[PDB]
Formats: structure tokens, C-alpha cells, sequence
């Protein structure tokens, strides 16, 4: 039980000491990371369609 | 006594946890990504139908090299494909065929599998001498080989439906690390790019971080109403997308450690069983139980499109490395190649 | 373009080949999937199958169960001694308490069954004891395995130094396993395919689905089970859970083409609990008489009647007794028939 519980505690402490961050600035990142790359994405930049691949 | 000391100081860690989420919640991902130029809807084709197949196909993995893929059918075979020709560069008899996944190595050496035998089976496409035997055999799970993944040649991780994930040393074959917590099936993983860490999705409708070298679970993302089937790492590593019984997917961001958005359309109430990104990040693919596989505008949530050719259910979804394809299996024991 | 990579083209259509043939030979074979609760009897009519229709078990594989036999015999012993306290039963010889502290010390933890020169004397005591004896017949109020006096009582059999088990012995072992077990064979033409998925400890609704279409399922009921409970809920009458399995993979989606077959299996250990106890401790509504031909049929009709779709599935039932390999055999000889009949 107090072994447990302890078990219990410190995976509870690790999940909530950690580094957070807002949405926005997380939001902003993958908006940022995907405009980023869009051009370099073969299923949103349809490939010059040729003989490349398929 | 001793043990309220514990229990007070566990309730008190939960709050902190969900009032540190709530605090963050200064936004959402929908908003910001309101005044964006939607996806439009993309229309893809089939290039190429793999067959060759029986049963239902239940898992493929797409080789680093973004050409051979593995596929695994209850038909007691997983096959190496030659994507762009379409040739078998092979056909592996397994032991068993009750497979629920297969794992090409990001190396191109070996493939793995494994199902209802609770084994993740080690393949070396290598082998000299000629062909393929098993090599390896990852036994300890006592559940269902759920999804497994190569770190490297050296390691590979493994789900189960015994409720926890595990990291081997192919070389020896002994488990190097158990990662309990979940409690329900893990129905599967995801690597994060630098192999680092992973998140693996459960019937307990929650997601898990888990750092590999630490074994040791960081976070814990929960929202789902239902199983988790499919789980992917957005390509930068700092969001994963999960598919779930419950008809929906969802993004969820590991920084802000919680759910960003959920992608889901009335008329959809059936399962999602496989969910990728699209190179940048920006589409999210699902395939879902009634056949086809849906294309979702990752930042914005609407239907980009819908790839559908398959006559059962779309088991197993897989993007090329290099972006230039997507792979679905299916119940009809057919794969196909879409651009 | 056009050249030499074709020696690819060949060897993919070498493996078409392999495929196609190997793939040809897999519509002609017979898929049968084991259900039902644990402790039903899955895992003996398996073990059949290779002793009638394949090599049976040898020397070797035989001697390779010593160990589970060992374990099971201590397992069995101890789990009636603890059953003494539960149930406040004394020992028939007060020298016995010395035996069953002995059995403790002497049966440690799990490396493989024992059996020594001493443990076997301490078990044979306390096997014999007119107490343990008294408490072994109320083995219905407490979890005890079923080949439990089968091993007890041939211990001298048992704990030789030169011992190798017998099939029989093998096909009371309780082993239990995770890893979904398959056995094939040769009969009556055609080809077989057993599994069990046993104890696959994760969720049903996962991989159930996996079966869709199997040529039949055979659930395997343990008709003994009217009158036990579950050690966990304890309100929960065993007979009943087996029940909402059937009802759950009669009717399930995923075997509407295939045939079920029910398996009230431990019909020799129904036979001798009915004189005992009632079935109304199971079924309370029942006014038959409580004997073995009209219990065994109420309980047969209650099984058969949770099929919903009884106009266009028959229910193949049959009374087993799975470790008797003759019982198995003519069973197994006709449900062959029905299948052949049936379908094919
Ligand atoms: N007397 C008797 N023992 C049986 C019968 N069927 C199985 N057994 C035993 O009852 C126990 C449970 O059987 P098992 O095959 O392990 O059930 P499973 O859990 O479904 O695989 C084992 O000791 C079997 O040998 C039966 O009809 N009569």
C-alpha cells in the first residue's frame, strides 16, 4: 500500500513537473511547422506528374 | 496514516496536473488556424493494387527507402513489396498467422510481426545462406502483439493487449524494458522521430508518452470515449494524432500536454483503424472501418478528401518517408498505392 | 527500362507460384476455433485432436509435462488444505497439521513441481486424511481444479523417481496459456485447423473478428459449473457468465456463416454433482426432476435457446467428457459428419 501509493507519487510528480506550454504558442508552432513545409509535401504539392515514383 | 500522507499528495498531483493544463488553455489550434488557406480538397488516385494476399490484411510498414513495404495477412504471410514494379521480393511463412502488424527496419535488414502468439518475430532478409527463417522471437508479452517498431537493427519496441509496451534487445532477444501503466490493451505505438521516445494509444482511450531510455511514462493524454486503434507522431515530434472506436481522431500537443483538436464528421460513426501524416504535417489520413480512408486538413479539421478503393475495411495506412505516396491495406486483402 | 531487373519479374512470380499453391491447399482445410470460459475443457479436446488424429503425445513430449503434473498435484493439495480454514474443517488425524505446515515449507515458490521422497509422503497424508477427504467433497464451495484427485490419487504412480507421464496425465494438466494454440490435422480426408486462443488475456472484441468465418466454432461448456461462483463477485453464478459468452458468440456478427457447435463438456463430473446438488442453484426456475437426463437437457435447452437467430442457425450440440479419448473421437467423428453434410 504506502509502497504503491509511493509508486503512485512519483509517476504523479513526473507527469506534473514538466515544462508546459500555452496553446497558442503550441498551436502557432505546428501552423508554423506545416506552412513551413507545404511546398515540400508531394501529397499536398502534386509532384511534377511525369514518371517520377508513380 | 503514513499511507494518507501518499494518497493526499496523489489527489493534489492530479489537480496540478489538470488546473496546468486548463492555465494553458489560453487558446485553440481551431482559432488561430481559423484565417488559414484550407487545404481545398485534393484528389488522389491509385497508382498501384498489390495483390497477392488472401486473408484480410491486418498491418503494412513502408521501408525507410520509401519503395519495398512489408504487409502482413492472416493468410500466414508478410510480403515484401517492390512498390513501383509491384514484385514480391518476398513472401515470409510465418509460424503463426494470426498477425495483427509487421515493422519494417529503418535499416532494411530485417522486418518484424507478430499477433495472437504474443511474439514479436525478428526477420533477417539477409540471411546468406539464402531466403528467410525466423531469427529472433520476442517472447514475454502475454497478450496479443499489438504494433511493433525497430529503433535500429539493435532494438525494437513492441504493445500488447496485456496492457503494456516493451523495448527488446533483438541481438539477445531479452526484454529490456516494460512500460506499465496503461490499463487497457495498447493497440498501438509510435516512434518518435529520433527514437528517443513513443506514444502508444490503449482501450483505455488514453495515449502514453514513454521515454525509451528512461522507461518510464512522461505524459498521459486522455479525451478519447472510446479504444485507441492507430496512433502517429506529427513529423516535427511535438504532436501525435490517435484514431479511436470512438469515430474520431485527435491531435494532441505534448508541449501544452493535452488535446489541440478532433477531427470528425456527422455520417461517420464507424471506427478509425490507422491514422498517418502527410509530409508537412498538414493532412492527417485515417482509414476507417467502412472501407475507405479519409484525408483531414490537420490544422484547420475538415475533410481534405476521401481515398476509397478497398471493398472491406481500411486496416493498416502508411505515408511514404520522402511523402511521395500512402499505402492502404484492407480486409480484401488488397493494397494499394495512392498520389 | 526493359531489361535485366526482370530476373525480379521471375522471382516474384516464383513466389506467386508458392503463394497460389499454398494458397489453393487453404480453402480445402477446416478451420475450427475453441470458446468458451476458462476450465471448460478447450484445452483437453486440442490435446485430443493430436492423440486420435496425430502422433499423439510421445515419451518425450510426455516426460516434458512432468513438470506442470508436479505443479498441479501441489497446487491441488494446497488449494483443499487452505479450503479446510474457508470452510472451518478439521483434520481427521491432528498429525496431519504438521504435514500441511510441512507442505508449505516444502512446496516453495514456482521453479517447476518437486516432488520428493518427503513432499510425497506429506501429500499422500494428507490426500488420505479423512478430513482433507471431508473437504475435498465440499469443492464446490471454494476454486479447485479438476484433475485434482485424478493426480492425488495415483501419487504413488506419480512421485516415482523413474516417472513419465502418461497422455492421460498430460491431458489433465492445467497449463495455462496466452499464446493463441493451433494444432493441425489429417482426417477423413481433409485437412484441420484447431485453435484456442485460450487464455489470450486482452479484450475479446480485439481479435475476435480474426475468426470471421471460420468453419465452426466449437464452445465448450462445463455442465459442472451450475452450482459454482465467482471468486471475484462471488454473486456471479460461473454457469451464468458461460451463458453470456454463448450468447455473446452465438449471435455475434462475425460468425453468421459459421456453424456452432456446443460442447457440454464434463458431463461425467455433472453426473455425479447432479445426485449432490441441485440444479436450482443455477437455474431457481427450474421444476424438473434433478436427475443427469432431464438436468442435462434443461441445461442443454437453456444454451440452445439464447440463439436469437434460431431460424437460420442450428445448434450442434453434444455431452463430452474431453479426457476420454473415445467420447472425444466418436464427438469429434460426428461433428466431422455434420461439417462434411453441412457445408464443404
Ligand atoms: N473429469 C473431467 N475433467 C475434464 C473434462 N474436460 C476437461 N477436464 C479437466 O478440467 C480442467 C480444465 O480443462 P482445460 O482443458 O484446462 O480447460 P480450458 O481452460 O478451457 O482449456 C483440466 O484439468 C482438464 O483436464 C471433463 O469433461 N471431465
Amino acid at each position: 500500500s504506502i509502497a504503491q501509493a509511493r509508486k503512485l507519487v512519483e509517476q504523479l510528480k513526473m507527469e506534473a513537473n514538466i515544462d508546459r506550454i500555452k496553446v497558442s504558442k503550441a498551436a502557432a508552432d505546428l501552423m508554423a511547422y506545416c506552412e513551413a513545409h507545404a511546398k515540400e509535401d508531394p501529397l499536398l504539392t502534386p509532384v511534377p506528374a511525369s514518371e517520377n515514383p508513380f | 496514516s503514513e499511507l494518507d500522507q501518499l494518497r493526499q499528495e496523489a489527489e493534489q498531483l492530479k489537480n496540478q496536473i489538470r488546473d496546468a493544463r486548463k492555465a494553458c488553455a489560453d487558446a485553440t489550434l481551431s482559432q488561430i488556424t481559423n484565417n488559414i488557406d484550407p487545404v481545398g480538397r485534393i484528389q488522389m488516385r491509385t497508382r498501384r493494387t498489390l495483390r497477392g494476399h488472401l486473408a484480410k490484411i491486418y498491418a503494412m510498414h513502408w521501408g525507410t527507402d520509401s519503395r519495398l513495404l512489408v504487409s502482413a495477412s492472416q493468410d500466414g504471410k508478410l510480403i515484401i513489396w517492390d512498390s513501383y514494379t509491384t514484385n514480391k521480393v518476398h513472401a515470409i511463412p510465418l509460424r503463426s498467422s494470426w498477425v495483427m502488424t509487421c515493422a519494417y527496419a529503418p535499416s532494411g535488414n530485417y522486418v518484424a510481426c507478430g499477433g495472437l502468439d504474443n511474439i514479436c518475430s525478428i526477420y533477417n532478409l539477409k540471411t546468406r545462406e539464402g531466403n528467410v527463417r525466423v531469427s529472433r522471437e520476442l517472447a514475454g508479452h502475454t497478450g496479443y502483439l499489438s504494433c511493433c517498431r525497430f529503433l535500429d537493427d539493435n532494438q525494437i519496441v513492441t504493445s500488447s493487449g496485456d496492457t503494456t509496451c516493451a523495448l527488446w534487445d533483438i541481438e539477445t532477444g531479452q526484454q529490456t524494458t516494460t512500460f506499465t501503466g496503461h490499463t487497457g490493451d495498447v493497440m498501438s505505438l509510435s516512434l518518435a522521430p529520433d527514437t528517443r521516445l513513443f506514444v502508444s494509444g490503449a482501450c483505455d482511450a488514453s495515449a502514453k508518452l514513454w521515454d525509451v531510455r528512461e522507461g518510464m511514462c512522461r505524459q498521459t493524454f486522455t479525451g478519447h470515449e472510446s479504444d485507441i486503434n492507430a496512433i502517429c507522431f506529427f513529423p516535427n515530434g511535438n504532436a501525435f494524432a490517435t484514431g479511436s472506436d470512438d469515430a474520431t481522431c485527435r491531435l494532441f500537443d505534448l508541449r501544452a500536454d493535452q488535446e489541440l483538436m478532433t477531427y470528425s464528421h456527422d455520417n461517420i460513426i464507424c471506427g478509425i483503424t490507422s491514422v498517418s501524416f502527410s509530409k508537412s504535417g498538414r493532412l492527417l489520413l485515417a482509414g476507417y472501418d467502412d472501407f475507405n480512408c479519409n484525408v483531414w486538413d490537420a490544422l484547420k479539421a475538415d475533410r481534405a478528401g476521401v481515398l476509397a478503393g478497398h471493398d472491406n475495411r481500411v486496416s493498416c495506412l502508411g505515408v511514404t518517408d520522402d511523402g511521395m505516396a500512402v499505402a492502404t491495406g484492407s480486409w480484401d486483402s488488397f493494397l494499394k498505392i495512392w498520389n | 527500362l526493359s531489361a535485366e531487373d526482370k530476373a525480379a519479374v521471375e522471382r516474384s512470380k516464383m513466389i506467386d507460384r508458392n503463394l497460389r499453391e499454398d494458397g489453393e491447399k487453404a480453402a480445402r482445410e477446416v478451420k475450427l476455433l475453441l470458446l468458451g470460459a476458462g476450465e471448460s475443457g478447450k484445452s483437453t479436446i486440442v490435446k485430443q485432436m493430436k492423440i486420435i488424429h496425430e502422433a499423439g503425445y510421445s515419451e518425450e513430449e510426455c516426460k516434458q509435462y512432468k513438470a506442470v503434473v508436479y505443479s498441479n498435484t501441489i497446487q491441488s493439495i494446497i488449494a483443499i488444505i487452505r479450503a479446510m480454514g474457508r470452510l472451518k474443517i478439521d483434520f481427521g488425524d491432528a498429525a496431519r497439521a504438521d504435514d500441511a505446515r510441512q507442505l508449505f515449507v516444502l512446496a516453495g515458490a514456482a521453479e517447476e513441481g518437486f516432488m520428493t521422497a518427503e513432499l510425497a509422503g506429506v501429500i499422500k497424508r494428507l490426500w488420505k486424511d479423512s478430513g482433507v477427504q471431508a473437504c475435498f467433497n465440499r469443492s464446490r464451495e471454494y476454486q479447485l481444479n479438476d484433475s485434482a484427485a485424478y493426480y492425488l490419487n495415483d501419487l504413488d504412480r506419480i512421485a516415482q523417481p523413474n516417472y513419465i507421464p502418461t497422455q492421460q496425465d498430460v491431458l489433465r494438466t492445467r497449463v495455462k496459456t496466452t499464446g493463441i494454440v493451433e494444432t493441425h490435422f489429417t482426417f477423413k480426408d481433409l485437412h484441420f485447423k484447431m485453435f484456442d486462443v485460450g487464455a489470450q488475456r486482452s479484450e475479446r472484441k480485439k481479435w475476435i473478428h480474426c475468426f470471421e468465418g471460420v468453419t465452426a466454432i466449437i464452445f465448450c461448456v462445463a455442465l459442472s459449473d451450475y452450482d459454482l461462483v465467482l471468486a471475484e463477485d462471488e454473486e456471479m453464478n460461473r454457469m451464468h457468465e458461460s451463458m453470456k459468452l454463448f450468447d455473446s458468440i452465438c449471435n455475434n456478427k462475425w460468425f453468421t456463416d459459421t456453424s456452432i457447435i456446443l460442447f457440454l463438456n464434463k458431463k461425467d463430473l455433472f453426473e455425479e454433482k447432479i445426485k449432490k446438488s441441485p440444479l436450482t442453484i443455477c437455474y431457481p426456475e427450474y421444476a424438473g426432476s434433478n436427475t443427469y437426463e432431464e438436468a442435462a437437457a434443461y441445461i442443454q435447452c437453456q444454451f440452445e435457446d439464447l440463439n436469437k437467430r434460431k431460424d437460420t442457425k442450428e445448434i450442434y450440440t453434444h455431452f463430452t467428457c474431453a479426457t476420454d479419448t473415445k467420447n472425444v473421437q466418436f464427438v469429434f467423428d460426428a461433428v466431422t459428419d455434420v461439417i462434411i453434410k453441412n457445408n464443404l
